[PDB]
């Protein structure tokens, strides 16, 4: 018993040194406790135990004053040691952990945990209160940009948690962890206030960036992996949150100012924080939103009569921050949702609009807009093209580009001034997506025509070439009444340079279509006149009305406004602005010489005379030209039209409704309607009510008796 | 519903278009919710329906009907959604018309609703029909719409039909032959949409075709179609350009008008390859063919040329000077005028330049000037011009260009101004024109010095006057932006001058009170109102009609929005200290509480620049204070007095050490919550500077004034009360620096100070705290007040040196050493003395030395720098490995005293002398390397090398001492390593090796235990490189580094924790020589989740594998999220036992 | 001396059915004054409203005239295929 715990503790006392061992030399070991067990139990431990505790105790001397990178070598070498050593001993001490207790009914051993629980009775004397200040103190210095020995703090660490009772961390916590986050929660909230009153906050966005990831590999290579996402939660803490006003006042001027990288950058650091995200997609929608109308502001009057200008305002608007979206903000649908909020509000209701007195001169701009681009280069036309579909999809009162795409097109289709057919089609192609079906074929009449027209045109030439030619050349364009916006008008007496032309088209026509009839549209036709009475003869483009009146200059010379407002018959609420842009023109004069002629009172009794002499130096003058009221008239009418269309659209809807539902009630029937008309606008509700009235009336519906606010359909 | 759908159908056949369409219209609503009651019947006759509808005498049902297919193949089994397609491409080529169209439609639709596994076949089986109709079949109709969805599908869906890409190729690139040109286009769209999906074996196909059918024959569009990929793809046409650039010019010789393609080409060719070079042959033709105009039809061709210098000059910045010096600033400026919208490609193109020269032999900024006059001498003929557009264009130069050169215009004010003027007055209802010249003016005067436009003020003002009563608001609030400038131009107030400006005045102020004082403008001018006047006040004021006082009051009144009032605040903190000292009086009586009141709407800007207000006032305006407004203060103050907002707290700090400056009586008050939260705020961990220096600038002018119960002694309890009864480290910090301010403030001293020792020396029962508060009071009344009066002292500290806490042990290192400086002849050689004397205290003592050395004066110490110096040098006796750092700490602080005079003397020690001279050399010069850029820097990026990219290879720990030396600059000030990595990179690898002669073995019986003195050598090699990892990354041999991690993953546990996260670093960072080694770096990743333990183990042995395996899964991980492209090598083995790792490792 | 020579003309007509003139085949009226009912009628919310109404068959009638004759038949009175609107 005695007789072997000397040369017992011989040994265990070279284990702990760490003199290599001989492997005979290591069993000698085990079979002194194998014999002082296989003979006490708990004497031969006790005597373990003591040996441990006056080893240690002694080892404390070693260290007892030792203090930062010290404590630190210290502590962890001699912990790195003391394991191993005890890790041997454990083996030796292999039948005081089997026979004397309990074993086969995990590494856990007694003769080991009582090597681990003596050590921690050595934690508490160094550590709790100093080995970790040291530490804390190392980590401070790294994070200061100190290059320091991390496995001065591992060891440590590694210590604390096994020393706990991997699952138990108690220890960990309580002597370290705790006492690490505090410190760092003031490290960082002390730096950042810092560096915030001293730095540029763009500076410190790159900053907070960059600490968080310092302090990611400050947890992966020498911290446990219990502390990871809490240093983590903390740090953004203090970091990011308690700065997000300061980041938000910030948000602003670095959109006051493009600088947007760091947008990227404030958007990726917030992306941090449970909804923290959110007030900054309320501020871009805010902002963007004020940004379009300033744009369009600062435009004044210009914009309101220049499509160009206006459409290409909102699109540069929306092409910055659409394009800033995608890269600062990483395509977030919550940031896409701003955006889109913030153009359907500005391009709607702007500055244009507002002395327009109707949101509805927004999408008519549009539709100009679209017009000079289709009139007579590739890349910006079919993106440019392309960028109006964008646009165009924001617009609430869609019915109205639709009219006016339609009504403009058509006077291209016929007169002047198409590019190639290309644009033309690419355009529909692009509307049969966005635009209705019903809208698209509606325009697909308008082309069909044209066509049939070209076709009708060939044949017409033939009879002509079997048969007698007629006095100029000639070719006209038959549109279905019912598919055009167009309307005759103005009555008029023709020239009769022109009678054989009319009437040897009529009687082909009639002997084509019989059960047709045509109606000529002089208000829309035009011809080529020559000049053989001046120095320079020339070819002069003239709308029909134009050759009407010239062609008379064919007898005398002058012609009070009286005597040909009466020979041409063509009208002079009308015949007078034609007469001024001929004169404007300069082949008319009035009588006297100063030409204040811009802006006359050309009464019936005014002259009007032929100017013999001087012209365009060019040999192809065209006289033909828009009377200018000729559009602001073109305009406010068919906006007009469109009011009378909505509301005949209307009825239509309310009817189809209560056809397929019998009864409905007030309310219920409103928001039908609204549904199906959405797509093409927003049916003010006054509106549909004065609507439903007039349906009454023409007996279409009927109160339901007994129910006011609830309709019946009455078949 | 169920007995819906079938009355639907009927009344879908009800001859009454009306029924038809609600029918339809209902049915659509249903389809629309969770696709129920699907009978696979009841989808026959839906479907089967819904395609004849598709057919609809009338156009408003037909529509419902094409608008219900969306819905409808998201509801339906996968044969009738194959129906539906090959249904749909079937009437494609329906003889009837409107057929093909709406079947045309129908199908985008469906196209655009869609996804995942759903869209398989759904574009597959199309993709298949659209191919036949591309084919050039001589119906173009067809072809035109089958190759719209072709591109409309190819893009939305390009991620898959992967096989099916050199099918759909085939069929495109001969319509890029297409007789209808439109085709052509339409047929190019696809190929660019293709390519976003490719596969990295079809970019080439396409190319090559195009290179190859590089044959000369007519119709210059396989151009177009060249650029066109360029845009798309850019990256993947980065290998193939060698064949390309010269094939393009050798074509653009050829004189064609649509020869700005080629230039379309050279641009989107040079706007997306960046490492793609051939930057000049391209400059020099541009520019050659930039003034192609002849006497039509060229100038598209201009338009490409400027648009291309525009590109070049946007991103290849490392070509400034060739910039400048080569064409473009004497050839752009060249044609600065000629058509109109080629005129304008050529400003934006300078501009692009102007910025790009922006920055942050001969430099940029210096060639910009020699540029101008030139640039002048240009503009001035633009300046003139009828075109709103162009003068918008000279503005916004000058402006930028101005922006770049804080002075560039001095010399040329006057050829401006005309220019500047002329624009604002009219063409109209371009408001910008007029903002935009009012813009520019504005930046003009604000970097320039004002003696430049004094003889231009008599002719300036009349139209900016005007612009302010202009009736549009953007145009007023610049207005009187550039008025506010215009002041301060003739009222230096800063720089005095001799310009009358009275004549001036009267306008000036006019239009500005018109409209500060109105309320029905935008809030913008409102403010810009009160800004502007606020200057006009605080400049020519002096000489400001009697209708001030009348204007004081107005700001007074216009202080009570939640607009005007901060506006307001402000410029009224720049009414008060300003030269002319002016009288505030008046307003002070409401408005200084009407301040007050403001300090209570927890807004951090108002709270700031309140503060900053009823500051500057108490200052300038003392006598008027009636102490009815103070209190008035003093009362919204302790909420302001929190930890929470340093700044603001330090800001009212400020207003109560002005309050004592300048009216002590009010003191009084100082005592309620005030007092008790200032010394609240010294015992907080969160206070530094700004605020402490504050705190104690305070106190210091609390005492001078005498008041009962806030006296010296008083106020010393107070702070030194809380710990003299029984926290936080810094605490203390801040008591002591207050009790030494007090101090130096009142030197009624000994019974204060000697009262501190025996308080040390009083160890007889002492709170281990109180020593320390003690300790650093001594300390920091030490460094001012000279204590080598009682000597009873110099061992009361030395005692405590040696005491059983570091807290009191350092602070004790600290006072002394702190002390020391009082008088530092008293005490200096009695510190170095000890040191040499009892070395029982080394270390602490050379601490002491170290605060000595770093913070004391600096002429009191050269005397004896000789001296620390030699005593440093003898102090390499190794005793403490700990202590080597304190003195090579101090042998550095030493040397930034005048280095050039004692670097180059450690740059000697390197050689001949021993392992620790060389060591503590070499980490002195460590302890040099600063955050910020120093004066050392300089020198120090020189003879650096000769300690690193030498002290690398010597031998011994003096190695990894290197190392750390280099992990220590390369972290914070790589700008003195850039030049030395390719030198010392090799030798930081050759680190990272094992040195198994440095590897013993501990056996004793079964156990072993390793001992690698290799493993920290080796430990701060990979640590290095870590860090070259966040800055030096391109200068990098990307391969050696990944050779290497792939060493160091397989090494130790401590050493693999890293490399693991360097691995998760470069998985984001650099992917591709990842990829390519990305089966090489899994090997070892395995290995480790793979890797047992003995259960003869001890529990903790364990935990650590489970924490290694998952830390490796992380890596692992990250290796996945690289481009799935990583799926290819070898790789995820489903293991039950492995499968728990990315369980919890996710 | 004053003389001015044709040399082109292109012209631009409509066409119509000409089964009738500028009339309303329903009530015999006319397409260009008001539905025979309105025109009977007290002034009303109708009333103002009255107009012509083109069907895709490209036949004109008043839009009551014929918007009436819907209510009980849904065919062109005038052509029987499926009456649609097309123009107001
Ligand atoms: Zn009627
Ligand atoms: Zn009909
Ligand atoms: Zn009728």
């Amino acid at each position: 018993l005695d007789q072997i715990w000397d040369d017992l503790r011989a040994g265990i006392q070279q284990v702990y040194t760490r003199q290599s061992m001989a492997k005979s030399r290591y069993m000698e070991l085990y079979t002194h406790v194998y014999n002082y067990c296989t003979s006490v139990g708990l004497e031969l431990y006790k005597r373990l135990k003591e040996f441990l505790k006056n080893y240690l105790t002694n080892l404390l001397k070693d260290g007892e004053d030792l203090m930062d990178e010290s404590v630190l070598k210290f502590y962890t070498q001699q912990w790195e040691d003391y394991r191993f050593s005890s890790k041997v001993l454990n083996g030796i001490c292999a039948y005081l952990n089997r026979h004397w207790v309990r074993r086969e009914c995990k590494g856990i051993y007694e003769i080991y945990s009582l090597a681990l629980v003596t050590w921690r009775d050595c934690l508490f004397r160094p550590l709790n209160k100093q080995v970790t200040n040291a530490v804390l103190k190392l980590i401070e210095k790294e994070r200061n940009g100190e290059t320091i020995n991390t496995r001065l703090i591992s060891g440590v660490v590694q210590s604390y948690v096994e020393l706990g009772l991997g699952p138990t961390l108690t220890v960990y916590k309580e002597s370290f962890e705790s006492q690490f986050l505090a410190d760092t929660e003031r490290f960082y909230t002390r730096e950042s206030t810092e560096f915030l009153q001293q730095n540029p906050v763009t500076e410190y966005m790159k900053k907070a960036e960059a600490r968080l990831l310092e302090e990611q590999r400050r947890v992966q290579v020498y911290l446990h992996e219990s502390t990871q996402d809490e240093l983590a939660r903390k740090c953004e803490q203090v970091l990011i949150e308690k700065h997000l006003e300061i980041f938000h006042t910030e948000f602003q001027n670095l959109l006051d100012a493009d600088k947007n990288e760091d947008l990227g950058r404030m958007y990726n650091l917030v992306s941090r924080i449970q909804d923290g995200l959110g007030e900054l997609k309320k501020l871009l929608e805010t902002h963007i939103h004020n940004q379009g109308l300033a744009a369009i502001e600062k435009c004044g009057e210009a914009a309101l009569n220049d499509p160009k200008m206006y459409v290409q305002t909102v699109l540069d608007v929306h092409k910055k921050y659409n394009a800033l979206v995608m890269s600062a903000f990483n395509n977030d649908a919550g940031f896409v949702a701003a955006l889109d909020k913030a153009c359907g509000r500005f391009i709607n209701n702007n500055a244009v609009t507002k002395m327009a007195q109707s949101s509805s001169k927004s999408p008519e701009l549009l539709a100009r807009y679209c017009d000079s681009l289709l009139k007579k280069e590739e890349a910006e036309l079919e993106d440019t093209l392309n960028q109006v579909m964008v646009v165009f999809k924001y617009i609430e009162d869609k019915d109205v580009f639709q009219k006016f795409y339609a009504k403009m097109l058509a006077k291209r289709l016929v007169h002047q001034n198409s590019a190639s057919d290309d644009a033309e089609a690419s355009m529909i192609s692009k509307l049969k997506q966005a635009c209705g079906f019903e809208y698209t074929s509606k325009l697909q009449r308008m082309f069909q025509d044209i066509g049939v027209s070209k076709d009708l045109n060939e044949q017409f030439k033939k009879h002509l070439t079997n048969s007698e030619p007629l006095d100029l050349d000639f070719s006209i364009q038959v549109l279905s009444s019912g598919s055009w916006p167009f309307q005759q008008s103005c009555t008029f007496a023709l020239p009769s340079e022109l009678e054989r032309s009319y009437q040897r088209f009529t009687a082909f026509y009639a002997s084509r279509h019989s059960g047709r009839k045509l109606t000529w549209l002089y208000q829309l036709s035009k011809g080529e006149l020559v000049t053989n009475c001046f120095k320079n003869r020339y070819t002069l483009q003239a709308s029909t009305f134009q050759m009407a009146i010239l062609l008379q200059y064919n007898t005398e010379d002058a012609y009070t406004v009286q005597q040909l407002t009466d020979s041409t018959q063509i009208k002079m609420d009308i015949l007078a602005q034609v007469l001024q842009i001929l004169l404007k023109s300069k082949l008319l004069v009035l009588e006297d010489e100063n030409a204040n002629v811009d802006e006359v009172e050309l009464k019936p009794d005014t002259l009007i005379k032929l100017y013999l002499g001087y012209k365009n130096k060019k040999l192809r003058v065209n006289i033909n030209v828009p009377m200018k009221t000729e559009q602001k008239q073109e305009q406010e009418t068919t906006h007009k039209n469109i009011e009378e269309d909505r509301k005949l659209l209307i009825q239509a809807a309310i009817v189809r409704i209560m056809k397929m539902r019998k009864v409905l009630k007030h309310q219920q029937l409103l928001g039908e309607v609204l549904t199906q008309l959405s797509s093409r606008f927003k049916p003010r509700v006054p509106v549909i009510k004065k609507c439903i009235d007039i349906l009454i009336e023409k007996e279409y519906l009927e109160r339901v008796d007994g129910e006011k606010d609830t309709y019946s359909y009455l078949a | 519903a169920s007995y819906h759908i079938s009355n639907l159908l009927e009344k879908m056949t009800s001859s009454d278009k009306d029924f038809r369409f609600m029918a339809t219209n209902d049915l659509m609503t249903e389809l629309q919710k969770d696709s129920i009651k699907l009978d696979d019947d009841s989808e026959r006759k839906v479907v089967k329906m819904i395609l004849k509808l598709l057919e609809d005498k009338n156009g408003e049902v037909q529509n419902l009907a094409v608008k219900c297919l969306g819905p409808l193949v998201s509801k339906v089994k996968e044969y009738q959604v194959e129906t539906i397609v090959d249904t749909l491409c079937t009437n494609m080529l329906s003889d009837k018309e409107q057929l093909r169209d709406i079947s045309s439609i129908g199908l985008k639709t469906v196209i655009g609703e869609l996804p995942s596994a759903l869209a398989a076949n759904v574009c597959k089986k199309i993709t298949g029909r659209l191919t036949s109709a591309i084919a050039k079949q001589e119906d173009v109709s067809v072809q035109l719409e089958a190759l719209d969805i072709m591109a409309d599908m190819l893009s939305r869906q390009g991620g898959l039909l992967v096989n099916f890409h050199p099918s759909i190729l085939t069929c495109l690139l001969p319509q890029l032959t297409s007789p209808r040109l439109a085709v052509r286009k339409r047929t190019i769209i696809a190929l660019g949409h293709l390519v976003m999906s490719c596969f990295v074996d079809l970019i080439e196909h396409l190319l090559s075709e195009l290179s190859k059918n590089d044959s000369m024959s007519t119709t210059r569009t396989y151009i177009q179609c060249i650029a066109a990929i360029s845009r798309q793809a850019g990256h993947r046409i980065g290998e193939y350009l060698e064949k390309i650039i010269p094939l393009v010019v050798k074509f653009c010789n050829v004189d064609d008008d649509e020869l700005r393609e080629y230039c379309i080409q050279a641009f989107e060719s040079f706007v997306r390859r960046c490492p793609k070079e051939v930057y000049p042959h391209v400059s020099t033709i541009i520019n050659i063919c930039l003034k192609y105009l002849t006497y039509d039809m060229s100038w598209k061709v201009r338009r490409a040329a400027a648009k291309c210098l525009d590109a070049v000059v946007s991103t290849r910045h490392e070509m400034l000077p060739e910039f400048y010096k080569t064409v473009s600033p004497a050839l752009i400026s060249r044609f600065k005028e000629r058509e109109e919208n080629v005129k304008a490609d050529v400003f934006h193109a300078y501009l692009s330049l102007l910025k790009q020269t922006r920055p942050v032999g001969e430099t940029p900024l210096t060639m910009l000037q020699s540029q101008v006059p030139n640039i002048v001498k240009a503009l001035h003929k633009q300046m003139k011009e009828k075109s709103v557009k162009t003068r918008q264009c000279c503005f916004n130069m000058l402006t930028e260009l101005v922006n770049v050169l804080p002075g560039a215009l001095t010399q040329h004010i006057p050829v401006l101004v005309p220019g500047i003027i002329f624009s604002l007055n009219d063409k109209s209802s371009s408001s910008n024109l007029k903002i935009d010249a009012l813009s520019c003016l504005y930046v003009i005067l604000c970097n320039h010095s004002p003696q430049v436009f004094h003889p231009h003020v008599q002719a300036l003002v009349p139209p900016v006057v005007a612009c302010v009563g202009d009736p549009f608001y953007k145009i007023t609030s610049e207005a009187l932006l550039v008025t506010q400038q215009l002041v301060k131009v003739i009222r230096p107030l800063d720089q005095p001058s001799s310009f009358d400006a009275t004549p001036y005045i009267k306008d000036l102020f006019t239009c500005t009170i018109k409209r500060l004082k109105a309320a029905d403008i935008d809030q913008e001018v409102k403010e810009r109102a009160i800004s502007c006047m606020g200057q006009i006040i605080c400049n020519l004021g002096d000489n400001l009609g009697s209708d001030l006082p009348n204007t004081l009051q107005i700001f007074l009144e216009r202080l009570k929005n939640e607009i005007t009032r901060l506006t307001t605040v402000k410029a009224l903190t720049l009414i008060a200290g300003s030269p002319l000292k002016i009288d505030l009086r008046p307003v002070l009586g409401e408005g200084v509480p009407i301040l007050a009141s403001f300090l209570r709407k927890n807004q951090r800007a108002l709270k700031l620049g309140t503060l900053s207000a009823l500051d500057i006032l108490i200052k300038n305006y003392s006598d008027s204070l009636t102490a009815a407004m103070i209190d008035a203060v003093l009362d919204e103050l302790p909420p302001l007095i929190s930890e929470s907002d340093m700044h603001v707290s330090q800001m009212a700090i400020s207003f109560l050490t002005t309050l004592a400056k300048v009216y002590p009586s009010s003191l009084s008050k100082i005592s309620g919550s005030i007092l008790n939260e200032l010394i609240g705020l010294v015992r907080s961990p969160l206070l530094q500077g700004g605020a402490l220096s504050a705190m104690l600038d305070f106190f210091q002018a609390l005492v001078v004034t005498g008041t009962n119960n806030l006296g010296y002694m008083d106020l010393l309890r107070m702070l030194t009360g809380p710990v003299y009864s029984q926290t936080h480290k810094q605490s203390y910090y801040s008591i002591a620096k207050c009790v030494a301010a007090l101090t130096r403030a009142c030197p009624k001293e000994g019974p204060a100070v000697v009262g501190q020792f025996i308080q040390d020396v009083k160890n007889s029962r002492s709170t281990d705290s109180i020593r320390l508060l003690a300790l650093l009071s001594l300390g920091e009344v030490g460094h001012h007040i000279d204590l080598s009066g009682q000597l009873e002292l110099k061992s009361v500290i030395l005692e405590a040196f040696s005491s059983p806490s570091e807290e009191v042990k350092s602070a004790a290192s600290y006072a002394l050493g702190s002390i020391s400086v009082g008088n530092l002849p008293e005490y200096l050689p009695f510190v170095l003395q000890e040191i040499t004397s009892q070395p029982k205290r080394q270390y602490l003592l050379l601490h002491s030395l170290k605060e000595i050395i770093s913070s004391a004066s600096v002429v009191g110490l050269k005397p004896y720098v000789e001296n620390i110096w030699a005593l440093l040098l003898k102090h390499c006796e190794c005793a403490e490995e700990g202590t080597r750092n304190v003195v090579a700490e101090c042998l550095g602080k030493l040397t930034l005293i005048d280095p050039e005079t004692l670097l180059p003397r450690l740059k000697g020690y390197l050689i001949s002398g021993s392992s620790y001279a060389r060591s503590s050399v070499v980490t002195a010069v460590k302890f040099t390397i600063s955050d910020h850029p120093q004066p050392i820097d300089p020198l120090l990026k020189n003879c650096i090398g000769d300690f690193l990219k030498t002290l690398e290879d010597p031998d011994l720990n003096v190695r990894r001492v290197a190392l750390v030396t280099f992990n220590s600059a390369a972290h914070n000030k790589p700008s003195l390593i850039r030049d030395l990595l390719d030198t010392v990179l090799p030798h930081l690898y050759n680190e990272t090796k094992v040195r198994k002669e440095l590897i013993r073995e501990v056996e004793m019986g079964p156990f072993k235990h390793t001992v690698d003195d290799g493993l920290d050598i080796r430990k701060a090699a990979f640590e290095c490189m870590y860090t070259l990892l966040d800055s030096c990354l391109d200068r990098l041999d990307i391969f050696e580094f990944l050779n290497h991690v792939e060493d160091g993953l397989k090494d130790h546990y401590d050493i693999k924790m890293l490399t693991f996260l360097m691995l998760v670093r470069l998985s984001t960072l650099c992917p591709s020589a990842v990829l390519q080694r990305l089966d090489r770096l899994v090997e070892p990743l395995r290995a480790t989740c793979t890797t047992k333990v003995k259960a003869n183990s001890v529990k903790q042995e364990f935990e650590k594998q489970d924490e290694l395996k998952r830390s490796a899964m992380r890596a692992v991980a990250a290796l996945l999220t690289i481009p799935e492209a990583e799926k290819s090598p070898l790789m995820s083995e489903f293991q039950s036992q492995i499968s728990s790792n990315p369980e919890l490792a996710a | 001396k004053k003389r001015f020579e044709v040399k082109k003309w292109n012209a631009v007509a409509l066409w119509a059915w000409d089964i009738v003139v500028d009339n309303c085949a329903i009530c015999r009226n006319h397409i260009m004054d008001l539905c025979i009912e309105c025109q009977a009628n007290q002034a009303s919310a109708t009333s103002e409203e009255c107009t012509v109404a083109w069907g895709v068959c490209n036949h004109a009638f008043h839009f009551h005239c014929i918007s009436r004759w819907l209510k009980t038949r849904q065919v062109c009175p005038l052509d029987n295929r499926e009456w649609e609107f097309q123009k107001y």
